């Protein structure tokens, strides 16, 4: 059939090799891969460690779901350089840190580094998962101090419950793809043992999201 | 006062640069090749079409015999392909999935793959337990590699995303020499016919010749408006060609220190992802985003052609040692080779 | 790398006996393997073969139906069932790795071997004009052979291995096709030829050198060896 | 500032080895790209298609 | 001659959908999955069943069948092949879309190319050994005045065979299809609600248009096959209103064959992904 021996041999090996590859990428496409982002001194180090030089990815598992967060925070190159590499992550993980609106300042900082992100050409359907960290010594920094200092069009009372809701709502703007995209959001601690049901929870509804764009029901 | 002293003298002698430049250009190169006969239009099919990486393909690199080539793929896989039976010789599975660039070593016996990791990895092809090793890994930069190409089997000059370029030795594995002088991150390179010398391009929109032995930078180039993604070297080895984002590419001279070229359309407003020159030098192949590669003959920056058949980003492209084929990669996970 | 064979011993006629093949030191799992045998004072004759994840086998057709050859990946053994031992399976059996690649180096490496004592059409056939060669070190040495047909594929290329047995051991992939050099081995052997001629020179001698040359085919199968060429003095 | 008047003097330093440098014409070194263009024409297959004999991918 | 132009229109309709649903799904290979598999089955087992509409067609109006005994046991087997392959392939993208929806996360391991094909095989053997008793009891037999191809069976096992077939396809056509839909469709309108959205609300009405076009189109056909198998007990004379009964069974046949039109519209246009593959489609 105009092929020598060793040409038929190389075939089979070839073929061999398509096996394992598609074997390999049929097991890769059952995992989870979040991308983590976040400002300085957030709460990205603290969430590695509740759930669990480059980019750091991290492998955990949780009912029978396997997920592998890439924290890509350390890359201090020019962010619109390397970011498609991430177009096609199941969702982002924003963690941004409560306590930072007293010491422009590192809310605006980070509310300017959320809109950045979440309007990108990349990420117009990824979903995102805001972590508003840091509540626990959030909730004695507003004792004195009061909220107006980071914003100054705030009217409400001095109060936890309501400081930290209309900070949420003026995170949960910014968002002009309000169609294509959910923003969920949590209101963790330091000591929280439901960081990863939540994750969990929202990756399900991306999940089940996708699962009804492919079916035909959307 | 000592500062804004200096950046007067430093200002007085771009100045003089430029005054320089324009007093040496006499004609441009479109008036001279304005008699030579056009090419026709370059119809190229597909002979070809590898397809087992499942991914976004982000590099390939031809080897030296012209016949063997290597492909990365973010599905964490280096390829080995024999492009005359289409077979997989070697695939290669990578520590870190993130990958942008790759490099045949031109013996053959080392291939090369760095990314987001800030590593470049030396693979050994031809070890006696059968099977592929990692040889090497080169750690000595803080941002994303970009490139890198072998110079001979012990050294290789990799481009960063912390606007350094690194010349390093295998065997040690330390920088040899480190070259400085971008001020964005640097996104590729390309190694003259002699490699002596090359050129590198940065997201400052500014292209550098540095020279391997001394270490210095000898000339600079500026004429793109935009992040600078693709470089490549005339097969002369006295002049090159680079494409930026601001949809146009450009062919700057060496002995001249200034431009020749700009082969830009109205129609495309797309940045380019990569440029290859033909063996002669007389066309010269882009790949666009716009799903589509594009065709120029250098002499006189008239559209030849188009590469059509892509559905996604055409992210890399190579032209064969011999002249004989192009290929193609794309975002849509298949290589395609153009004859 | 290496590959330790065992089994063998004294067998009467009609029985049978499982020869076992150790691999130590490479991917045994990407590797195809040979069986090969050598009479007590004849030439090396190719015995069976089963390729890289066991999904092609071919045997001799003077012992097919007869042995059978089968790898173990996890535990990196091959075995060579052999049952209803005539009188003619009585030889020293090589187990030979082989890789199929492009570029590659089949037969790159032999085992040591076992011996085997029993008591009491189409082919190509490797004619080797010689038996052996008077010569003196320095000199240059022109060993040289013939085939039935053209090993010249279509696809450019000329299936015809030189290998070497020095005494008391095993053979040494030489050239692994006409005019290719194999690894290791010095720059003083060359292979040449044409369509169905072949010669393999050598420019200068030593000690390490002389002993029995043989030949090798792999257009086809089954893989047929011509004659030994034996080197003294 | 130290930092700064280092990274001027560097700066001035390097326009200065590249300001002084030999350059020839523009139309000297198109010519000699026009040239090389020219002299290795026949040798480029995909410039002019070989025939379907020789070409490696048919 | 009112049929005809009703089964033209139908025949053209159907068979256009069902190419353009097939050549969407075989030229975009990399969404090969499941749902893709039993989709690309559903079109198959109605271009068959439209397949044998020329031969009806062309019959009624000439009314002498031109074709042998061999021809009609392959026409009768592919029109009952094509009933009982349909059905089965719609409770399949039902299931599929339960899984995906409801045990999602299971989803990602039990959803795979493998079982979509193996579980393809296995219902379209069914469908051929459900209509097998069509293929042996097929005889066309020339009366003096035309020829009529037909299904007979022995006297004695007339009135049993009458109801056999009436019950595969009351069984395997309705009450089993409804039942599924029912249970699955309720188990995803209670995961849609879950969270309120645009999409979802849409997701919700199609999923009510679907049951509902199923239920309306295939209720009248089982009715009328149910009707006929009764014709001595249902009537006070054999025949009495066979000019109404057979204009019935007429009906409830095209009302058959439009199902099979509306098939490719609810379960692949409807879709985003698979309108953006068309678009791509009829531009290259
Ligand atoms: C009963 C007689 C008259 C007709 C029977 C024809 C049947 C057996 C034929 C017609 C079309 C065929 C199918 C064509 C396409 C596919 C999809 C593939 O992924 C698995 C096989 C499968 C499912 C085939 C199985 C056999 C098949 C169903």
């Amino acid at each position: 059939c105009t092929l020598s021996a060793e040409d038929k041999a190389a075939v089979e090996r070839s073929k061999m090799i398509d096996r394992n590859l598609r074997e390999d990428g049929e097991k890769a496409a059952r995992e989870v891969k979040l991308l983590l982002l976040g400002a300085g001194e957030s709460g990205k180090n603290t969430i590695v460690k509740q759930m669990k030089t480059g980019i750091v990815e991290t492998h955990f598992t949780f009912k029978d779901l396997h997920f592998k967060m890439f924290d890509v925070g350390a890359q201090r190159s020019e962010r619109k350089k390397w970011i498609h590499c991430f177009e096609g992550v199941t969702a982002i993980i924003f963690c941004v840190a409560l306590s930072d609106y007293d010491l422009m300042n590192r809310m605006h900082a980070s509310m300017k580094l959320f809109d950045s992100i979440c309007n990108n050409k990349w990420f117009t359907d990824t979903s995102i998962i805001l972590f508003l960290n840091k509540k626990d010594l959030f909730e004695e920094k507003i004792k004195k101090s009061p909220l107006t200092i980071c914003y100054p069009e705030y009217a409400g009372s001095n109060t936890y419950e309501e400081a930290a809701a209309y900070i949420q709502c003026q995170f949960e703007d910014l968002n002009k793809r309000k169609d294509t995209k959910e923003i969920y959001t949590h209101f963790t601690c330091s000591t929280d043992t439901k960081n990863v049901q939540f994750v969990f929870d929202a990756v399900t509804d991306v999940i089940i999201k996708n699962n009804l764009k492919d079916c035909g029901l959307f | 006062s000592e500062l804004d002293q200096l950046r007067q003298e430093a200002e007085q002698l771009k100045n003089q640069i430029r005054d320089a430049r324009k007093a040496c250009a006499d004609a441009t190169l479109s008036q001279i090749t304005n008699n030579i006969d056009p090419v026709g239009r370059i119809q190229m099919r597909t002979r070809r079409t590898l397809r087992g990486h499942l991914a976004k393909i982000y590099a390939m690199h031809w080897g030296t015999d012209s016949r063997l080539l290597v492909s990365a793929s973010q599905d964490g896989k280096l390829i080995i392909w024999d492009s005359y039976t289409t077979n997989k010789v070697h695939a290669i599975p990578l520590r870190s999935s993130w990958v942008m660039t790759c490099a045949y070593a031109p013996s053959g016996n080392y291939v090369a793959c760095g990314g987001l990791d800030n590593i470049c990895s030396i693979y050994n092809l031809k070890t006696r337990e059968g099977n592929v090793r990692v040889s090497r890994e080169l750690a000595g930069h803080t941002g994303y590699l970009s490139c890198c190409r072998f110079l001979d089997d012990n050294q290789i000059v990799t481009s960063s995303g912390d606007t350094t370029c690194a010349l390093w030795d295998i065997e040690t594995g330390q920088q040899t020499t480190t070259f400085t002088g971008h001020t964005g991150d640097v996104m590729s390179l390309s190694l003259a016919p002699d490699t002596r010398l090359f050129v590198s391009g940065a997201c400052d929109a500014s292209a550098k010749l540095w020279d391997v032995r001394e270490g210095m930078c000898r000339q600079t180039f500026t004429g793109h408006e935009s992040d600078i993604n693709a470089i490549c070297f005339f097969p002369n080895g006295n002049a090159f060609a680079t494409g930026s984002d601001d949809a146009t590419c450009r062919l700057f001279d060496l002995r001249a220190d200034q431009e020749l070229m700009t082969y830009s359309h109205d129609n495309i407003i797309c940045g380019i992802t990569s440029v290859s020159f033909s063996k002669s030098g007389r066309l010269l192949l882009a790949g666009y985003d716009d799903f589509n590669c594009n065709v120029w003959d250098a002499l006189k920056a008239d559209r030849a052609g188009v590469l059509a058949g892509h559905d996604n980003r055409v992210s890399c492209l190579g032209v064969t040692d011999d002249g004989m084929a192009v290929a193609t990669g794309s975002w849509d996970s298949f290589l395609k080779i153009w004859n | 790398v290496q590959l330790v064979e065992s089994g063998g011993g004294l067998v009467q006629p009609g029985g049978s006996r499982k020869l076992s093949c150790s691999a130590s030191g490479f991917a045994f799992s990407s590797f195809g393997m040979h069986w090969v045998r050598q009479a007590p004072e004849k030439g090396l004759e190719w015995v069976a073969y089963i390729s890289s994840g066991s999904g092609t086998i071919y045997y001799a057709d003077t012992v097919k139906g007869r042995f059978t050859i089968s790898r173990d990946d996890p535990k990196n053994t091959l075995f060579l069932q052999m049952t209803s031992l005539r009188s003619e399976d009585t030889a020293m059996y090589y187990c030979v790795r082989s890789i199929y690649y492009y570029g590659s180096s089949p037969f790159d490496f032999w085992g040591q071997g076992t011996t085997l004592t029993v008591s009491s059409g189409s082919d190509i056939v490797m004619t080797q004009a010689t038996s052996s060669v008077p010569v003196t070190p320095g000199e240059s040495v022109s060993i040289s052979c013939r085939s039935s047909k053209s090993l010249l594929h279509s696809n450019g290329n000329t299936y015809l291995y030189w290998f070497l047995q020095r005494p008391g051991q095993s053979p040494q992939l030489l050239i692994y096709r006409m005019s290719n050099l194999a690894s290791g081995v010095p720059d003083r052997f060359s292979g040449s030829g044409s369509g169905t001629a072949f010669t393999l020179t050598i420019s200068r001698l030593e000690a390490e050198d002389v002993g029995v040359y043989y030949c090798m085919q792999h257009l086809e199968y089954p893989l047929t060896f011509g004659a030994g060429t034996k080197l003294e003095l | 500032n130290t930092a700064s008047i280092a990274q001027a003097r560097k700066l001035v330093e390097q326009l200065k080895m590249e300001a002084n440098i030999d350059r020839i014409k523009v139309s000297k070194a198109a010519a000699d790209l026009m040239a090389y263009c020219e002299a290795h024409a026949k040798e480029d297959p995909l410039l002019t298609p070989v025939p379907a004999s020789e070409n490696p991918f048919r | 001659q009112l049929l005809p132009p009703l089964y033209s229109l139908v025949f053209v309709i159907g068979l256009v959908g069902n190419i353009l649903v097939v050549l969407v799904l075989v030229q975009y290979k990399r969404l090969k999955n499941m749902t893709s598999i039993y989709l690309l089955n559903l079109a198959i087992s109605d271009l068959l069943f439209l397949f044998t509409l020329p031969f009806w067609i062309d019959y009624k109006l000439k009314d002498d069948w031109v074709f042998g005994d061999a021809m009609c046991k392959i026409l009768s087997g592919f029109y009952y092949t094509g009933l009982y392959s349909e059905i089965f392939f719609i409770i399949l993208l039902t299931i599929d879309r339960y899984l995906a929806i409801v045990h999602a996360v299971f989803a990602l391991r039990a959803r795979t190319v493998t079982f979509g094909v193996i579980t393809s095989i296995i219902i379209w053997a069914l469908a051929i050994l459900a209509s097998m008793p069509g293929l042996y009891f097929s005889k066309t037999q020339w009366e003096f005045t035309h020829h009529t191809c037909s299904l007979h069976f022995p006297h004695e096992s007339l009135r049993e065979w009458k109801l056999f077939q009436a019950l595969k396809l009351n069984l395997f056509g309705l009450v089993l299809p409804l039942l599924v839909m029912i249970i699955c469709y309720t188990g995803i309108i209670k995961i849609l609600l879950r969270r309120p959205n645009e999409k979802k609300s849409k997701a919700v009405r199609l999923i009510f248009v679907i049951m509902i076009i199923f239920f309306l189109f295939w209720t009248p056909y089982n009715l009328t096959i149910l009707i006929s198998v009764f014709q001595d007990f249902l009537f006070t004379h054999e025949c009495e209103q066979s000019r109404h009964l057979d204009l019935a069974v007429q009906v409830t046949e095209v009302i058959a064959y439009t199902h099979c039109c509306v098939n490719p519209v609810i379960y692949a246009f409807v879709g985003e992904r698979f309108r953006k593959y068309l678009r791509q489609l009829f531009h290259r």
